[PDB]
């Protein structure tokens, strides 16, 4: 009972991390779409 | 020759409209570029 | 007032090219940091 | 000429119509059938200042 | 190593699951702490 209990504090923890890890791919994931289309319209305004 | 020159004519002030539109939307916008996405689509269509 | 456009159509676009690379600093940044999350998120599941 | 004698700068490439019009006055003038040449022009630009 | 293949894949997928659970999780904070605002307005607005 007393491992059940540190085990499932210490899983749901890592859950809330696991969860926390995916959103920030979700971010990393908008960054490097935000690069490329300004790296675009950059390369794009290269001429003006 | 009558159809062209009226292409033409039409052609010649999208494109200074273009040009115009283009200059006013760095010379309006605060802050930075990338911050606001509608400026950055919207450079975009008019280089499109 | 024409070249008063352009200077500032200038700034904009230098300013851009400042904005994306530390974008790519941050792109990088965020990287090290899933990297860092993941690691620690794996080793607590295996703890479990 | 006499410019040139007395040093007084000037560009010797634009036309004296391209000058003293833009090209959206240009395409109106047009619009109200004003003849497509240079003289016409300079006379448009005349009526207008 | 089939297990080692078999959980591999399985674990990842549970945790995009309980990242997906996570993010609905905060979509439900959002609803209903607009029910408790919205209804506020609401018996804010009876006498009007």
């Amino acid at each position: 009972r007393d491992l059940e209990a540190s085990i499932a504090r210490y899983k749901e923890e890592y859950a809330v991390l696991i969860s926390e890890a995916q959103a920030i791919k979700a971010d990393l994931a908008a960054v490097e779409a935000k690069v490329n289309r300004s790296t675009a319209l950059l390369k794009s305004l290269s001429a003006e | 020759r009558s159809d062209l020159l009226k292409l033409q004519g039409e052609f010649q002030l999208r494109l200074r409209q273009l040009e115009k539109s283009l200059l006013q939307a760095l010379n309006e916008v605060k802050g930075r570029i990338l911050d606001d996405d509608t400026i950055i689509t919207t450079l975009e269509n008019l280089k499109r | 007032e024409q070249q008063m456009h352009l200077n500032v159509g200038l700034r904009k676009i230098k300013e851009t090219v400042d904005q994306v690379e530390e974008l790519r600093r941050d792109l990088r940044i965020k990287s090290q940091e899933l990297e860092v999350k993941n690691a620690a998120a794996n080793d607590k599941l295996k703890k479990m | 000429h006499h410019l040139q004698q007395a040093n007084i700068q000037f560009r010797t490439d634009i036309a004296r119509t391209e000058y003293l019009s833009n090209a959206d006055e240009r395409l109106r003038w047009q619009a109200s059938s004003l003849p497509a040449d240079d003289l016409c022009t300079e006379n448009a630009i005349m009526l207008k200042r």
